[PDB]
């Protein structure tokens, strides 16, 4: 039943799929809040040694300059699929399209790459449930949860992980229709110390937005016509910064 | 057209003209000749303008993929490598001629590649129809170790004997200044030897000039309920 | 940008070396320099958008009230920085107007000032504010009726809040509640409730997201 | 079955607050517990993913 | 114990593969195979027993040559270790066609390992149950490894497997204790034959034929051939000597 | 009850038995390393345990040279220990020609680690049961360590242990960095980097150290090597010397 | 015993995973087809929600495989979507080779044999998918089909697929007009909704609506997928908000 990828249940669904979906929830906290101009995505971090570097681990890793991601789930996924979305990204959508795709279709193929290794049975599907979080010139800002069942949803607040299900009733009492980016990024941290305390600090909190588009990471200067990241990566600094302001 | 690269202490500058001309007649007045590869990597097309463009995006897509994969700043070494491997495949059958020049923290460099597939590197480089007569311009007047401002000087003047000795390379010029842990400058009509000639009447005129039989809609959206 | 920073330097060399006289008239300079900044008359001083300055002005303006040395004037502008703070007409007001009467609970200004000055914020943040914004307050109102020794004023708020905040608990915050409660208690002389408040809060300490200040409570 | 240990669940939260009358928010803490952990027997929100 | 076995890429709680350890005990089951490295070459010795006295006696060996320096002798099942070679030989002739220079000792290393270890990592085939012991003189001097069917190999001084691996690693222990030197690989013909005498006394029930190769630098012009006549007959008396 | 019995089929929990046995693989050959970052150097220093005296100790070793500037320790078994120096060898050659430069410690990390993820994605090969750590000094992040796991998950380090008594020698790693208020040894030389890791093993372990029995290998700018064991020697009574 | 693999059988002659398959489309929402003279509705429900999910900005139970021909989902929607993909890559195909949009026959056809082959071949999972399939083709007129997972079709005046297949049925044919009217087909999709769904009020949020006319203006197909708003008007009218 339960236990092949091939077998179909009594009440239905392959067991294998809501194993993997167990396998996210003794996961890390990662958390997303859409605010009216951005959408910010944070999470933590974790290594066991203190004597680890930190900022060696990869868990927020764009995949365009337009879309940022993270995870939930089993670590070495992630890099093997992030690698894999970005590649698909240029195939499917930067040789037809001419840009970088779309926040919703990009999140589609994320999702048929999950697909096909849950088709072939002997072959499981990812450890990871992402969220993908983006900017497009036709369905604005946007937010996602793309399931390791192959399946993506849109999202306003959402998070994954261990710490989920505390998180999802802070993100329904707190978020309110009209955020602007600052207010949601305070949220945010504030929310995600729920998950842990007595290791909290912003060196070991990681935390990225897709807000407003930047020049100063384009790199390149005198062409006004194109726009520069959406993606801002902030800083240990920044981090700490807001932790002290809340 | 013309395109030129002058090697300097703090940086490399690649120029080239806007025209692009497709038989004897002028595909186009301004497009342009300054393709990214990457932030910091940029280079500039000669010979048969569709061969150029699809090389320059085919190697662009992975050297930003690159980018990604190694966590690291994008090499032009990486990527005239890859460019290399790539026009070795064809065997000669790509009709592509570039002049690819970036900053990376190994330095600046400046190179010449080939359809062939040979490569070269040079400290004053040209490739393209108007390739002998800007040669001739870097020869006499360079010399090694540079300012900017020389760079820039020298550039574009290197060009300019391009526009009005060769028939391919003609209009405005166009220059993009990589300077080491800098961002390019992408300065567009950067240069003008010759501005537009206006014509002398006015050609507009009332309707029924210019014969009309039928007249009619063609859809181009759907209708609601009415 | 660059002005303010002149005007703040300017006084503060006056202060500790010549005399405090000399900066006030500069502390009035100051003021009015702000007073630009936040009702936007000029861009905020920078032109188009308000920029860095909008910032700026409400920071350098709690910068100057704590210098200082309490006085007698000091009362006076503190309840009417509430004017001030929807003045700007921002939603990030929230962060720093908790800040701010934090500044002012630690130099002491008697009695009435500094009950006085909360619950003039508490009227302004609940006529379209946040309710973030209210219960920050709230618990530092409580604080205030404890330490001016007003335990029937503290107890009976205490109890206004909790009861809906039982209803949607989610906060880390209300371990603070809890402690503040059992001190009322105390110094009202029954244990049997003093008791029962401690229990309280360390059952809320349980799920750990507390502050060193909080524990040490 | 569950209704009747939402009322267990409420009367010893309502032991706690040491009154005679049971109050309503007694009444909101059995439900989001009860609520919350049949959502753990479907392995998160599985429905919406099939 | 019981589970995990069954599949020969199924880690175990303890982290081994329980079919690859059953794999060994197959190779002890085999006749002893010896390998003495010596100072200027190498001497590789082997046990070939007598299923009856109906067998053609020195037209049988358990010594197979590779490309034509590198001696290989396995203990094992016999046709296990067959199999092994050939697949060695077409290695080292592919080495020698790209390169245009015989392979190094450390070059079969890595990639004999290769091969036993590609049939420990898939679900499909039974990995290898055979020890096979070579090396040879290359421009670096003479070497000996001795590779075990769980893919593991080293260098040796001195290497023995099969079921006479008891008496025999005792033997080799004496031996480098009297001579940490080297021992010539003439004295050591003279020694291979009598190790293998008291490595006879493991597998008593039959008859053996004692078969002796060698590969020397200086005494075979770096090249293996098998040690007959004269030499041949002089390892014998002198094992039969001393066993008395 | 299932489910180490297949590469690909969960448990229950969500976890994969057969994967994190292969962590538990990693003692069969009983080894410790240690490698800490210098200021101009990186270190490794790993057990040479040469079991045999019909063993000849010149060929026993764990240390593989990858390329000119990269070397691998290996904790685990000497099956998948060839496996895992060939595949990040192969690798090596292959991003110098392709790419056209030398191949950093996480280039090079971070493909080894994803190609184990999709040998545990597969049904149709094992996980192998080693521990790779690759030592380099990188051409602009300097000193680095890249611990690669069986399962595919890496994370860098200023200091990383491996083996059976790695608890004892993190304990003594970890007090040295808390006090000292770096994520570097300050020592100018890598003489002496090298004298400080076999200084901490030392009193982790309880153990003396001989000729035979450590392993040395360096990483210093621009170039690799490793240590004869009378160069390890020389560094041994420099210890032993104050 | 027989709950393995797709090649053996059951001495029963019953293959158990497709009636396993079929079992699977019950555990997603409800999803409805009313056929009629004027035009055909789609009307579907959502299988869970939450005060948080965003369900304004997309369809994901209601895809047009093309310009005439769309669909309703309910199932497993990660099934879904490679089918969908499929369906819908033809549906093209047909119009580069024929210079015609597909005929409804020939596009439930063909997925019909692919869910087939993927139970009949191979290893592969069979799918457990309902797609009511609502279309125009010249040839017929309005047709409805719906098919199942079993890789077979039937047309149809009114189904019910999705959560609850047996009450929305028998609600459905209780008050079905022959001709009806599409105001009407609207409104009795709304009816058996409520008591078939366990939500408490019926929320324009938790309803998907597309329309398949040609009667609103004709000489032209139009498509028209209800946005919220109309949806949330619609309610009204009927009055159950």
């Amino acid at each position: 039943y339960s236990f092949s990828l091939t077998t179909f249940s009594p009440s239905g669904k392959l067991g294998q799929i809501d194993y993997a979906l167990t396998a996210v929830k003794q996961g890390v906290t990662s958390l997303g809040i859409k605010a009216t101009n951005g959408v910010v995505i944070a999470t933590e971090k974790k290594s066991s040694s203190p004597l680890a570097m930190s900022e060696t681990l990869s868990k927020v890793s764009l995949l365009t300059p337009d879309i940022g991601a993270v995870y939930s789930g089993m670590g070495p996924d992630y890099r093997v699929l992030v690698d894999k979305s970005r590649k698909v990204a240029h195939t499917s959508y930067k040789r037809i399209y001419g840009e970088y795709p779309p926040t919703k279709l990009l999140v589609s193929e994320v999702a048929k790459i999950m697909q096909e290794a849950t088709q072939s049975g002997g072959v499981r599907p990812f450890g990871v449930s992402l969220l993908i979080a983006g900017h497009d010139e036709f369905n604005g800002f946007s937010l996602y949860q793309v399931d390791p069942s192959g399946s993506y949803f849109p999202w306003k607040a959402t998070a994954i992980g261990k710490g989920s299900v505390a998180a999802k009733t802070f993100l329904e009492k707190r978020w309110n229709d009209e955020l602007e980016l600052e207010d949601a990024i305070h949220i945010a941290l504030l929310t995600l110390k729920e998950s842990v305390e007595g290791e909290f600090n912003g060196d070991t909190i990681e935390l990225a937005i897709i807000g407003d588009e930047n020049p100063d990471l384009l790199g390149y200067t005198g062409i006004p016509t194109d726009k520069g990241p959406r993606f801002r990566k902030l800083t240990s600094q920044e981090i700490n910064d807001r932790l002290e302001a809340l | 057209t013309t395109i030129v690269g002058v090697k300097f202490n703090n940086g490399v500058v690649i120029a080239a003209d806007t025209r692009s001309t497709q038989g004897p007649i002028v595909a186009d007045k301004n497009c342009a000749k300054l393709h990214r590869i990457s932030p910091k990597i940029w280079c500039a097309g000669a010979g048969t303008a569709a061969d150029t463009e699809a090389v320059t995006q085919l190697i662009g897509s992975n050297i930003e993929l690159h980018s990604l994969y190694t966590s690291r700043e994008p090499r032009v070494v990486s990527a005239l490598q890859m460019l290399k491997q790539h026009l070795f495949k064809y065997q000669g059958h790509i009709g592509a001629y570039l002049i690819v020049a970036g900053v990376d923290p190994t330095g600046s460099h400046l190179f010449s590649i080939h359809a062939h597939g040979s490569t070269d590197v040079g400290y004053y480089l040209s490739l393209g129809s108007g390739s002998l007569a800007a040669m001739a311009v870097l020869e006499s007047h360079w010399k090694q170790d540079l300012t900017k401002e020389e760079a820039i000087k020298l550039a574009s003047d290197a060009i300019q004997a391009g526009i009005w000795n060769d028939l391919g390379s003609g209009s405005n010029v166009d220059v993009c200044v990589m300077e080491i842990g800098k961002d390019a400058e992408y300065l567009r009509n950067y240069l003008t030897p010759n501005v537009r000639e206006e014509k002398q009447k006015s050609y507009k005129f009332p309707r029924g000039t210019t014969a009309v039989l039928k007249e009619s809609i063609v859809n181009i959206c759907d209708i609601q309920e009415e | 940008m660059s002005l303010p920073g002149s005007k703040l330097e300017e006084a503060r060399r006056l202060v500790n070396e010549k005399q405090y006289n000399e900066a006030e008239q500069v502390y009035l300079s100051l003021l009015d320099k702000d007073s630009s900044q936040s009702s936007a008359a000029a861009g905020a001083s920078v032109d188009d958008k308000r920029r860095n300055e909008q910032e700026t002005s409400i920071l350098e303006l709690g910068q100057l009230y704590v210098t200082m040395g309490a006085k007698d004037k000091l009362r006076e502008f503190i309840p009417h920085s509430t004017e001030y703070m929807m003045q700007f007409a921002k939603s990030k007001t929230v962060k720093v107007l908790k800040t701010l009467i934090e500044k002012f609970e630690q130099v002491p200004d008697s009695l009435d000032d500094q009950i006085f000055v909360c619950e003039k914020s508490i009227e302004f943040a609940k006529r379209e504010k946040r309710v973030f914004l209210k219960h920050s307050l709230s618990i530092k109102l409580a604080t205030l009726h404890y330490q001016k020794k007003q335990y029937k004023d503290s107890l009976a708020l205490i109890n206004d809040l909790l009861r809906e905040f039982k209803k949607l608990d989610d906060k880390p915050s209300l371990v603070d509640v809890h402690l503040l409660e059992s001190k009322v208690y105390h110094k009202l002389r029954n244990l049997a409730k003093s008791k029962a408040s401690l229990t309280a809060a360390r059952t809320a300490a349980n799920s750990i997201y507390c502050p060193t200040q909080t524990v040490a409570e | 079955a569950d209704v009747k240990g939402v009322c267990t669940e409420a009367g010893m939260y309502a032991l706690r607050e040491r009154r005679i009358h049971v109050t309503q928010e007694d009444f909101e803490l059995a439900v989001g517990k009860v609520m919350n952990k049949n959502q753990e027997t479907a392995i998160s929100v599985a429905k919406l993913f099939k | 114990g019981t589970g995990y076995d069954l599949s020969n890429s199924v880690f175990s709680p303890d982290g081994r593969n329980f079919q690859v350890e059953y794999a060994v005990k197959a190779v002890e089951n085999g006749t002893t195979s010896i390998g003495i490295k010596c100072n200027d070459g190498v001497v590789f010795a082997v046990e070939k027993l007598i299923t009856s006295k109906l067998l053609v006696p020195q037209k049988n060996v358990k010594i197979q040559v590779v490309d034509r320096h590198i001696g290989c002798v396995y203990s094992g099942l016999i046709p296990d270790g067959r199999h092994l070679v050939n697949r060695g030989r077409e290695e080292a002739a592919s080495f020698k066609k790209l390169y245009k220079t015989p392979i190094p000792i450390p070059a079969f290393a890595d990639r004999l390992g290769q091969y036993v270890q590609a049939h420990t990592l898939y679900n499909s085939v039974r990995p290898f149950g055979v020890s096979t012991i070579f090396g040879g003189v290359d421009k670096n001097g003479a070497h000996l490894y001795m590779l075990e069917p769980s893919g593991s190999y080293w260098g040796y001084k001195g290497a023995a497997t099969g079921k006479g691996r008891q008496s025999a690693k005792a033997e080799l222990e004496k031996l480098v204790d009297h001579h940490p030197e080297g021992l010539s690989a003439r004295e050591a013909v003279k020694q291979a034959a009598k190790i293998i005498y008291l490595a006879h006394e493991d597998n008593k029930e039959k008859d053996f034929e004692l078969e002796i190769s060698w590969c020397s630098l200086s005494e075979t012009n770096g090249l293996h051939k098998f040690v007959k006549g004269d030499l041949l007959q002089e390892a014998i008396d002198f094992a039969q000597k001393e066993i008395n | 009850a299932g489910y180490d019995r297949h590469i690909t089929i969960f448990s229950p929990e969500g976890r994969l038995y057969q994967v994190e046995y292969a962590f538990k693989a990693t003692n069969q050959t009983n080894i410790n390393s240690l490698a800490v970052r210098g200021k101009d150097c990186t270190v490794v220093i790993s057990q040479k345990k040469v079991p045999d005296k019909l063993l000849d100790p010149t060929t026993v070793s764990y240390i593989f040279c990858i390329s000119r500037t990269i070397g691998m320790v290996v904790n685990g078994p000497i099956p998948d220990a060839r496996n895992a120096a060939l595949r990040a060898k192969a690798e090596a050659a292959e991003f110098r020609y392709k790419y056209g430069y030398d191949m950093p410690c996480d280039v090079l990390a971070k493909r080894m680690a994803n190609l184990s993820q999709i040998y545990t994605q597969r049904a149709y090969m094992r996980p192998l049961g080693v521990i790779l750590t690759f030592v380099s000094v990188d051409e602009e992040l300097g000193p680095s360590i890249y611990k690669t796991d069986p399962a595919g998950y890496y994370v860098g380090y200023k200091a990383t242990a491996t083996g059976p008594k790695q608890q004892e020698i993190t304990t003594n790693l970890e007090n040295h960095f808390k006090k000292s208020k770096i994520d570097h040894i300050n020592e100018e030389s890598w003489e002496k980097v090298v004298e400080f890791a076999i200084t901490h093993m030392i009193d982790a372990l309880g153990t003396e150290f001989s000729k035979n029995d450590l392993e040395v290998g360096v990483a210093t700018k621009d170039k690799f090597f490793t240590l004869s064991a009378e160069n390890i020697e020389e560094r041994l009574v420099a210890i032993a010397e104050q | 015993r027989y709950d393995s693999r797709t090649t053996i059988f059951s001495p029963e002659g019953r293959l158990y995973q497709v009636e396993y398959a079929l079992e699977s489309i019950s555990h997603a929402g409800t999803a409805i087809g009313i056929m009629a003279s004027d035009g055909i509705v789609l009307a579907a429900e959502r299988k869970v929600t939450s005060t948080l999910l965003e369900q304004d900005t997309s369809t994901e139970k209601l895809y047009k495989l093309n310009d005439k021909i769309a669909v309703a989902v309910a199932g497993l929607t990660a099934d879904a979507e490679i089918l969908i993909n499929t369906a819908r890559i033809h549906a093209q195909n047909y119009l580069k080779t024929y210079n015609e949009d597909i005929p409804v026959e020939i596009l439930v056809r063909r997925l019909s044999d692919i869910k087939q082959g993927y139970t009949q071949h191979g290893g592969l999972r069979p799918f457990g998918v309902s797609f009511i399939y609502a279309g125009y083709d010249d040839r017929y007129g309005y047709q409805l089909y719906t098919s199942n997972p079993s890789g077979n079709y039937t047309g149809w005046k009114a189904i019910s697929v999705g959560a609850n297949t047996s009450a929305a049925q028998t609600l459905l044919q209780m008050d079905y007009k022959d001709d009806m009217k599409v105001d009407d087909a609207i409104e009795l999709a709304l009816k058996t909704l409520s008591k078939t769904t366990d939500s408490s009020a019926l929320t324009y949020d938790r309803l998907e609506f597309a329309t398949i006319r040609k009667g609103a203006n004709d000489g032209e197909v139009y498509q028209k997928i209800f946005k919220p708003q109309e949806i949330k008007d619609i309610l009204v009218k009927t009055g159950i908000t």
